[PDB]
RNA sequence: CUCUUGGAUCAGGACAUCCCAAUGGUGUAGAAGCUAUUAAUGGUUCGUUUGUUCAACGAUUAAAGUCCUACGUGAUCUG
């Protein structure tokens, strides 16, 4: 027919060529991740110092789970664990074009497949050498800790004790009721009540003769973005680019969400002390500990507490 | 969790709460924010036709890992002033009394066991 | 040079311009003086909006 | 509760032509190399898938004569002759299943 | 070969990376502090340094009643009788405050939850606080105590008779009528032993998961 | 919410759905071949796969006795798994099933169809789909980048 | 001479303010109180009838406010 059909990489690849061309894409990602390496000899962008007021940029990461943990007094915290894989900045705007007073950075994270995307991300990603990302954000970035794009970024960005902000989609649950998205009472079970258990009452007053915007009414609950704030981070791990925050994140596991330092009033610049433009391995001024930690923290292997 | 109406035991020396009565003896408010009690809670006891106030020491709810959990609801008689009114007590009763927010320690020094 | 405008009288202070969100309580009043301090060109415009024919042309 | 007035044609019409309502095109429409009908590409073959689903009930009707009866289920592996073909010495001791008919060239 | 119920993984969609971490945590303290192998219905004795007082320690001595939990959130719960008064305490092994745990009497019972003791008489749930450990054979498989404790008067805290408890340290005889286990065994649900995809099979990881813990030591 | 849920809702209730599945399986195991509704078949071959691995357990095994007698009705065919089924999927780990969609039920229902069978059986054989030769013109330049790259390092 | 209201559910709004907040006077030493000005922010409990002509009682609370919305609300339920 003189018409239109569509198509798929799999259509035409033979048994051999099948096989063949799944090895030459794994090939080529890894040659892309290690030619970006080593970004300080890669004619990188000047480094001011740190100044009041400034921002700094942050990551992406992967929700793998929860465990306990213990301080030098007994208390013990659940903590969640969050995975940086693949985190790259990929494109800047100045502040003009942004719209907004402060600049923008765009990141991304989490490597994917390259098969079942449109053309038009693949030619973006191919213009700055990488393989493409799952997901991209954006980030406030004052001029001074702008960082050039494809620089890539490790979990050493973040150290123990400062608190940070981190938000993400939530769990999908569906069309609900008025009794569990709201958390309405309901009506009783007995005593003669009518197919009448779960419903809502009334909507409003009869005088208005209709019905206000805004009125809560079943509908589709879950799978929303939320932010939770002031997580303190107990822990990193170099090795494995592990960050230990406190208490729960929103999602589901294996799910992407978006760090950075916290906005709330108390923790206003805090800073300084931290890498100010972000964290450099390729300098390679002294190697890191496998595992950092807070002195609250009570490590493993430690000898046992006694409250004397 | 001891709420309105429920049925507790009176772990004391006491002569009000050791006679035998028909009637055991029942929880009639609870000096809390919400209605639940737990340890370390005082409440408004119904005894013998009477009105006494009483505080809670174990009861059979799970609550966080390593404190212990009783078979039983148990309570102690306490004067309106706050002191005792019995003088002793044998069954074993918690250490988290001690620093928890409150006034214990008139209860502790009557108490021989803590587990 | 729309901020540079004049009120004869007690007019910045006396004069109130309403409007609604469309929410319950969402109806906000707010004077001359505070709209002008927020958007500088909301004055002018807004007396130009009432003196045209209300139908469709006027937007 | 019962309608307060009767639907236009006008009202109507809008409803139940909306592109949401009518019948979408397919695009996953192939033919077939060996019979030259039509398929779909996720799918296998009709009229192919026929002529080996006739053969199947050919020699099942075969197999039934042969076991006479209920739960006579052999205990060793079955095998299919055509005239014209003998047993080969890796073909001793299976069930042998007897075609009038000759080999068909897709039967391989 | 006791592999510890803790280190064999839940089934789900979890990444193994998060096991490899965890791993790692619990046997640095395994090597601080060693944790003896036992069973639900074995009696032990665990020493903990008490908070709330400065320095001073605590010791409790009950049946294990139930093993549950995965990784570094691991507990069991252990049970007594004083004064006429029960107790359980519900203990982590991995919490930092646990100074010692002996295994008075090793031992296992028929069943792998005793949550029924409750429910039975109390001798059944007293155990001696100063005993003293008994002997142990390397050369010899765990024993198996096969006791059938006796009950109180029906209303209880759970149903036990019913089948999905699958209880077979009671003695039912006495406490309940032929007829009442009939009126029990129309809850039973027969086919759910049957169904092979209900059944999650781990000899490979426990092999694996053997060797690179002994690699370790 | 069905989060996580590995089952699907069949007859009327949990035990007829066994049931119906045992009754699938039985005529997979006494014909190789069999037609049922996508769904239907689709919910059987996780249980066509792990009767083959009792089976390779062997006759003597008690255990591997009582599932095969639970999950085949008819009494003639325990021999048959354990002595001609087992027998031939000894090399391979799994993958003794194969399963294709079927052109739509021409009965006024219109359900979508499936067959499934056991891998190695003396029936004619499906009219399976075939990957392109690599004389096609997309094949050899692909070809042709291969042999550059492997002889050039 | 006579003869529609309760409850459940969900609440929209007024200020003539019960609690929380900023103040003036005092026959304000401190602590308690009495009176007046400004402000609508969110909140404003649980059980029970022997006697009481649209009443009362027990235990509490920082407080257990006064009113309008065809009994606000029965094609949502009920006495
Ligand atoms: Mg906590
Ligand atoms: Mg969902
Ligand atoms: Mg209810
Ligand atoms: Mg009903
Ligand atoms: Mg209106
Ligand atoms: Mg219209
Ligand atoms: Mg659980
Ligand atoms: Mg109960
Ligand atoms: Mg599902
Ligand atoms: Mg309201
Ligand atoms: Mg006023
Ligand atoms: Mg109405
Ligand atoms: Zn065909």
């Amino acid at each position: 027919l003189h018409s239109k059909s569509s198509t798929w990489w799999d259509e035409h690849l033979s048994e051999e060529n099948l096989s063949f061309v799944k090895q030459l894409v794994s090939d080529e990602n890894k040659t892309q991740l290690t030619s970006k390496l080593n970004p300080l000899k890669d004619e990188p962008w000047p480094l001011h110092p740190w100044e009041p007021g400034s921002f700094r940029v942050g990551l992406i990461a992967l929700k793998l789970g929860m465990m306990p943990l213990w301080t030098k007094d007994g208390q013990k915290h659940a903590v969640t664990l969050l995975q940086v894989q693949d985190c790259h900045v990929l494109k800047y705007t100045p502040k003009e074009d942004h719209n907004g007073k402060i600049a923008a950075l765009t990141v991304g994270g989490k490597t994917v497949s390259r098969f079942y995307k449109p053309d038009s991300r693949l030619e973006f990603y191919r213009d700055l050498g990488l393989p493409p990302k799952q997901i991209h954000k954006i980030f406030h970035v004052t001029d001074n800790a702008v960082i050039k794009p494809g620089t890539p970024l490790y979990a050493a960005h973040f150290r123990p004790g400062q608190y940070v902000d981190v938000t993400a989609k939530t769990i999908g649950k569906g069309f609900q009721g008025v009794m569990k998205r709201w958390g309405f009472k309901g009506q009783p079970a007995s005593h003669g009540q009518t197919k009448t258990h779960r419903r809502p009452g009334a909507i409003s007053t009869g005088d208005i003769a209709r019905v206000w915007p805004g009125t809560k009414m079943p509908g589709r609950m879950g799978n929303q973005n939320r932010t939770v704030y002031g997580l303190k981070v107990w822990r990193v791990n170099t090795k494995h680019n592990i960050i230990y925050v406190n208490g729960s994140v929103p999602g589901h596991k294996n799910c992407l969400v978006k760090i950075k330092d916290s906005t709330l009033p108390a923790y206003k610049d805090s800073c300084k002390n931290l890498p100010f433009p972000t964290y450099f391995p390729d300098g390679d001024e002294e190697e890191l500990p496998e595992d950092l930690f807070d002195e609250s923290v009570w490590q493993p292997s430690e000898p046992s507490i006694t409250f004397a | 969790a001891v709420q309105k109406m429920t049925r507790v035991r009176v772990v004391d020396n006491s002569a009000l709460g050791s006679t035998p009565y028909h009637r055991p003896p029942r929880c009639i408010h609870v000096y809390n924010k919400s209605g639940v009690g737990k340890v370390g809670d005082q409440i408004l006891l119904a005894i013998r036709g009477q009105k006494k106030k009483a505080l809670i020491v174990g009861h059979r709810m799970p609550g966080s890992r390593m404190t212990p959990k009783f078979d039983s609801n148990n309570v102690v008689l306490i004067e309106d002033n706050g002191n005792p009114v019995g003088t002793r007590i044998k069954i074993p009763i918690p250490t988290s009394l001690r620093r928890r927010e409150g006034e214990y320690s008139k209860v502790l020094a009557i108490a021989q066991n803590f587990v | 040079n729309t901020r540079h405008i004049a009120f004869s009288g007690n007019k910045w202070e006396q004069k109130v311009y309403s409007s609604h969100t469309g929410y319950p309580g969402g109806f906000r009043q707010v004077t001359a003086a505070q709209l002008h301090r927020k958007d500088p060109v909301a004055i002018v415009k807004l007396a130009i909006y009432g003196m045209l024919p209300k139908n469709l042309h006027r937007r | 509760a019962a309608p307060k007035n009767r639907r236009t044609i006008e009202v109507n019409r809008c409803r139940r032509r909306n592109p949401q309502k009518l019948i979408k095109i397919k695009n996953n429409i192939d033919i077939c190399p060996e019979c030259g009908h039509l398929k779909q590409k996720h799918v296998l073959c009709g009229y192919c898938y026929e002529k080996v689903r006739q053969e199947t009930t050919k020699i099942r009707q075969q197999i039934g004569a042969q076991e006479g009866g209920p739960f006579r289920a052999p205990s060793v592996e079955t095998m299919v002759l055509y005239t014209g073909e003998k047993p080969s010495e890796k073909d001793q001791g299976k069930r042998i299943v007897e075609r009038n008919i000759k080999r068909p060239s897709w039967f391989t | 070969r006791f592999l510890s119920p803790e280190f064999i993984p839940p089934r789900g969609r979890t990444n193994p990376l998060k096991f490899k971490i965890e791993r790692k945590d619990m046997l640095d303290r395994r090597k601080v502090l060693p944790i003896p192998e036992f069973y639900v219905g074995s009696i032990l004795r665990v020493t903990t340094a008490d908070p709330y007082a400065s320095g001073k320690t605590s010791q409790f001595l009950g049946i294990c009643i139930k093993r549950s939990g995965n990784g570094l959130g691991a507990t069991f719960t252990l049970r007594n009788t004083i004064e006429g008064q029960g107790v359980e305490i519900c203990f982590e092994l991995y919490n930092p405050r646990i100074q010692e745990i002996q295994v008075v009497k090793l031992e296992k019972r028929l069943d792998d939850n005793l949550l029924y003791l409750r429910d039975a008489l109390p001798e059944y749930s007293t155990f001696d606080v100063n005993m003293k450990p008994v002997p142990q054979e390397a050369c010899q498989e765990v024993p198996v105590n096969k006791l059938k404790v006796k009950m109180k008067p029906k209303p209880w805290s759970k149903r036990w008779e019913r089948p999905n408890f699958n209880i077979k340290g009671i003695r039912f005889d006495l406490a309940l009528t032929e007829e009442q286990m009939k009126e029990a065994q129309k809850w039973n649900k027969p086919w759910i032993e049957f169904d092979m995809m209900r059944e999650y099979d781990t000899s490979k990881i426990e092999a694996a998961l053997w060797e690179e813990i002994e690699a370790s030591k | 919410i069905s989060h996580g849920r590995v089952y699907r809702r069949l007859g009327l209730g949990p035990e007829s759905r066994i049931h119906l599945l045992r009754n699938l399986l039985t005529g997979l195991v006494r014909h190789e071949r069999i037609e049922a509704t996508w769904a239907r078949a689709d919910e059987m071959r996780g249980y066509a796969e792990k009767l083959i691995d009792y089976g390779k357990l062997g006759d003597t095994n008690e255990r591997a006795m009582r599932m095969a007698d639970f999950w085949l009705t008819e009494k003639d065919l325990i021999p048959k798994l354990f002595k001609v089924l087992a027998p031939r999927f000894q090399g391979q780990n799994g993958n003794y099933t194969r399963m294709l969609q079927i052109p739509n039920r021409k009965e006024q229902d219109r359900a979508k169809m499936a067959v499934i069978e056991y891998k190695g059986n003396y029936l004619p054989p499906l009219p399976l789909p075939h990957r392109d030769s690599n004389l096609t013109l997309l094949n050899q330049l692909l070809l042709g980048l291969q042999q550059d790259l492997h002889h050039n390092q």
